[PDB]
RNA sequence: GCCCUGGGCGCUCAAGCGUGUUACCUAUACUCUACCGUCAGGGUUGAUAUGCCCUGACGAGUAGGCAGG
RNA sequence: AAGCUCGUUCAGUUUUAUGUAAGAAUGAAGCUUUUAGUGGGCCAUUUUUGGGC
RNA sequence: GGAAUACUGCCAGCUGGGACUGAGGACUGCGACGUAAGUCAAGGAUGCUGGCAAAUGGUUAUAUGCCGCCGUCUUGAAA
């Protein structure tokens, strides 16, 4: 089925220089030796690390995550279920998570993040 | 038969590297018995097998194997590159390998 | 593995001829193109090479005692040197001549200048010993001490040197 | 509608005629070359047999590849490489043989390596990272009619056309060295040889006139 | 999904297999045993026969990659393996076919077998290394 | 103790011509002689000490022979019925018929060594 | 020509020196291809749009300037 | 960056004129106007100064 | 007198072994095969087969092969 290969090319989340020897400081990236590139140091993010146009914000299930919080939002994907995935918001209280899953798989909408306070 | 041998033995150098540079995604594998790039021809496209005991006993078996393959030459001595779909820990530099005679053509 | 080239020139005449060894013919023109500026006052822009061929040794068959003329520049000047060669060509003889003088003299393919070669066809008319020597009637000598390319990293029979 | 075949059909037959025009200007260009080095042969066994020295033609097409990178190379020599769209290492492109040219070659010398090509290399070239100049952008060689309508007016309508126009230095040499973009050469396969690349060719080193093994080297470099 | 223009060219075999053939297996539950090469199945498999009288190895299909070619050849015109397809492998316990089938094609290559002196009990060893043994330059 | 000598046959070490016999014609330097080997097929060059063995047998040639006169003083001579007699000769070609076995005749070797060892087995303390 | 007075292990027909001949080691250099982006050219609506695309080139960098999040 | 309008005009590119009418080669524009920053020494080199500097 | 062979250069000559790559997405285009239907290595991979309810793989710890304290400062990049 059309979904390739997805290839992150560089899986390891980056982490702010020297955060780790220091608590104040946090992992946030944060530009400033690592602002000259030297060898065996922290790679700089740049533009070389672009994901593909038809692969990005692809799933590994190969399906887009699309925030959902009421019926008509879920219904609004009966055109694009093949594309796109439901997805409970965390705010969403048990009550109206079992109409919404009951919705999405009478219309065949996945849900990325089912059995959620259940 | 006493012997049941089918593979050719071996040894792991180390990888492809500079004096500095070290890329483990290239591993020189060294055959016994092979002494120049000629005779290491032969074992081109042969896929290489590393064989290592582990105390927890995995879904088959207690023996973990390595699935690689061959890919060149390497030197005037006759060792052959070896790249395999995961790179050898560096720990067993020096340790032993397998060397199967398939797939062949003679 | 040096070759002989046959190269003339005559500025666009004399017809300046000499013999020129070199691995190719680019680099016999260059030399030859050298020696003009030192036998004479010629440049390359004067005229053309009239003619380059290789020439090849008439039967490389046959023991040569080649007497060969050579001059070199020197860290100080250059002088004039003379020296008998035992080859079997001419190609052969001068390569030999040119690695001994960098062994030696440390002299080398940029100076050093070859004016004529000649074979010597009767005994005593070298005088040098180290050739005199393979003058003689059919002789016989040893070869002690003689070794063999050991392909195998360990032996177990400690080779022996005797031939 | 009746225009699907009829217009394949005339399109086809259009194809075909120009099919047979390509293939009778090569076959005359395959003889007019076999007839002229058996010429020149022929010229010199008489010469030879005369006793008398030959007079080779002058080399009138060279080709010149970059041999040295940017790094420090003094303004003239850039300029100069510039202008000859030798700007990239292992570059290079055909060039007229004039005093004109040759005085740029001698200050870009010591850069550059060069030599007298030869017709299979020069197809060998055109065939394989001949790369053609269209609306300023890169369009590989792969069919006729690409070069047909780039150099029509010229009488050129075949990759054929192209390599006969550029080995004989005919009258439209220069649109013909201006179409071409500059060839993307790679490092030679095995190797320069030499230990120190950068000496000059005659005393053991690279870059230089080396005249006929430049044919060889840029087969090595292909 | 556009028109892939890849046709299904018919396999070609290496000259050095021929119908008759010594055959060595190098992967399998039959590893390091000497078979005899019967015929090239459809579906790019090697039909072989111990035989099965003779080694144990009853008809089976194998790859030419994990095969290595032997110069001894054997008579194997007498033989009708048209019999077998590759339908006769399908599964979707040993069948009663898988005997009797076997049994009739071992008879048909005993007799050749035993033909040639010390053939039987050649085939009937497992072959294996040795040590100081250099596949390569060993002829097999 | 081999000593090189006009007319002295050797066994080419390196080359096209390895493995083939030559005999020195002429020697041209303390390292370099001159060889031919005619019967062998070997053209007349000169070769290295380094890159050639001398062999026990010697047999008489004119200094500076032509290959003509070459062949037929080796022909003359039959030195390659002595060299074939040598065990160094009889080494070579055990060890070049035991490279080409075949792995039936491989096998077909180890039945036979094992009747071999069988019986030289019974003769012993007998 | 070389010697004497004037990186570590070790090396001595060198594993020292000069030179000639082949092979091999590998940079972010070079050659083929996968992807992001910028820059340039072009198709586009009797509807297929601040959009959907095709082709090529390019990718270092402080202060500074512009653009997009 | 900011308007025009010429698509051609240009060059740290190379020899004969005596520095050029160049219908010699090679590659591939101009005037503006206001707008941030910009006041270093040095490695080698050049002119080749004398008695170390 | 005769060929042969070393060397150079060509083959729009043949035949293999091994490594990476599968990128595009219903046909429109340039070509070869064929008397025609049609076929093709011809503007980007297809066909078959086997193992699987932890499958492949992710974070982390520890050990192995190689690499390696911060902002402002004179400004010659500097301690």
């Amino acid at each position: 089925l059309p979904h390739p290969k997805i290839v992150k090319k560089h899986t390891k989340k980056f982490k702010r220089h020297h955060s780790d020897r220091y608590h104040r400081v946090a992992e946030n990236w944060r530009k400033q030796v690592v602002r000259r590139r030297f060898r065996g140091n922290i790679s700089q993010p740049k533009i070389g690390y672009g994901s593909n146009k038809k692969t990005k914000f692809l799933s590994p299930s190969g399906h887009k995550t699309f925030l959902v919080a009421n019926v008509k939002d879920l219904e609004t994907l009966t055109m694009h279920t093949k594309t796109y995935a439901a997805e409970i918001a965390h705010n969403i209280s048990a009550k109206n998570r079992v109409v919404i899953l009951a919705r999405a798989k009478a219309l065949g909408i996945k849900v990325t993040n089912p059995k959620g306070r259940l | 038969a006493e012997s049941h041998r089918l593979y050719v033995k071996g040894k792991h150098l180390s990888y492809q590297r500079s004096k500095r540079v070290n890329n483990p995604n290239v591993s020189l594998i060294k055959i016994e018995g092979v002494a120049t790039p000629q005779d290491a021809q032969f074992y081109l496209g042969k896929r290489i097998a590393y064989v290592y005991r582990a105390s927890k006993e995995v879904r088959g078996s207690k023996i973990r194997v390595m699935w690689g393959k061959v890919t060149r030459t390497h030197g005037n001595s006759g060792v052959v590159r070896a790249t395999f779909r995961n790179n050898l820990p560096a720990k067993t530099f020096g340790a032993s390998v397998r060397i199967f005679l398939y797939p062949s053509n003679i | 593995h040096f070759k002989e080239y046959q190269v003339i020139g005559r500025r666009l005449p004399k017809l300046f001829r000499m013999r020129i060894f070199a691995s190719n013919e680019v680099i016999a023109k260059s030399r030859y193109w050298y020696f003009l500026q030192k036998l004479h006052k010629v440049k390359k822009a004067s005229g053309e090479i009239v003619s380059i061929n290789q020439i090849n040794e008439a039967h490389p068959t046959k023991v040569k005692n080649f007497g060969v003329w050579v001059r070199y520049d020197s860290r100080s000047g250059t002088h004039n040197m003379y020296k008998e060669i035992r080859d079997v060509s001419r190609v052969a003889a001068v390569e030999t001549l040119y690695q001994d003088m960098a062994a030696r003299h440390r002299a080398r393919f940029r100076s050093i200048h070859i004016l004529k070669v000649a074979e010597i066809e009767k005994t005593a008319d070298v005088k040098r010993q180290y050739v005199k020597q393979f003058l003689t009637k059919d002789l016989k000598f040893p070869l002690p001490h003689r070794v063999q390319k050991s392909t195998k990293t360990f032996s177990y029979k400690r080779p022996s040197t005797f031939y | 509608a009746e225009q699907v075949a009829a217009e394949r059909a005339a399109r086809k037959a259009a194809n075909k005629e120009k099919r047979a025009i390509i293939l009778e200007r090569n076959a005359a260009y395959q003889k007019e070359y076999e007839t002229a080095e058996r010429n020149i042969i022929q010229a010199k066994r008489d010469a030879k047999a005369a006793g008398s020295y030959y007079v080779e033609a002058q080399h009138k097409l060279v080709f010149v590849v970059r041999i040295k990178g940017i790094n420090k190379i003094p303004p003239k020599p850039r300029k100069v490489l510039q202008l000859l769209r030798l700007t990239r290492i292992n570059s290079g492109t055909f060039v007229k043989v004039t005093k004109a040219t040759l005085e740029l070659l001698k200050l870009i010398e010591p850069y550059v390596a060069y030599g007298y090509p030869s017709y299979s290399t020069i197809r060998q070239l055109v065939y394989k990272r001949g790369f053609g100049k269209i609306n300023k952008q890169r369009v590989p060689l792969s069919d006729n009619a690409i070069i047909e309508a780039n150099l029509g007016k010229y009488g050129i309508l075949s990759i054929d056309d192209l390599i006969h126009e550029i080995i004989t230095v005919g009258p439209h040499f220069k649109q013909a060295n201006n179409f071409l973009w500059p060839f993307k050469l790679s490092n030679p396969s095995g190797g320069w040889g030499v230990p120190r690349k950068f000496k000059h060719f005659i005393q053991g080193g690279s870059f230089g006139n080396r005249e006929e093994f430049i044919n060889k080297l840029v087969k090595s470099m292909n | 999904l556009k028109k892939t223009r890849k046709a299904a060219r018919p396999q070609k075999l290496r000259a050095s297999l021929v119908p008759g053939t010594v055959l060595i297996l190098l992967a399998g539950r039959f590893r390091g045993k000497r078979v005899v090469y019967l015929k090239h199945l459809e579906d790019n498999t090697l039909l072989i026969s111990g035989p099965f009288k003779v080694n144990g190895v009853p008809l089976r299909r194998v790859n030419a990659r994990y095969v290595i070619a032997t110069s001894t050849k054997v008579s194997v015109e007498g033989v009708n393996v048209e019999k077998f397809n590759v339908e006769y492998f399908a599964k979707e316990e040993i069948k009663a076919e898988r005997v009797e089938d076997q049994k009739v094609v071992d008879k048909a290559l005993i007799a050749e077998i035993k033909k040639t002196p010390l053939l039987k009990q050649y085939l009937s060893a497992s072959f294996s290394l040795k040590n100081g043994d250099k596949p390569h330059m060993l002829k097999f | 103790w081999r000593l090189v000598e006009v007319g002295r046959v050797v066994l080419i070490k390196k080359g096209q011509s390895a493995g083939k016999l030559a005999a020195i014609v002429e020697i041209i330097d303390q390292k370099k002689v001159l060889i031919d080997g005619p019967k062998a097929g070997v053209p007349r060059q000169a070769i290295n000490l380094g890159q050639v063995v001398l062999t026990p047998l010697t047999f008489a040639l004119p200094r500076g022979a032509r290959t003509a006169t070459v062949s037929k003083k080796w022909a003359a001579a039959a030195v390659c019925e002595k060299w074939a007699a040598s065990s160094w000769a009889k080494k070579i070609a055990q060890r070049e018929r035991r490279a080409a076995l075949t792995d039936f005749e491989r096998f077909q070797v180890m039945v036979l060594r094992k009747q071999k060892r069988y019986t030289v087995k019974k003769a012993l303390a007998k």
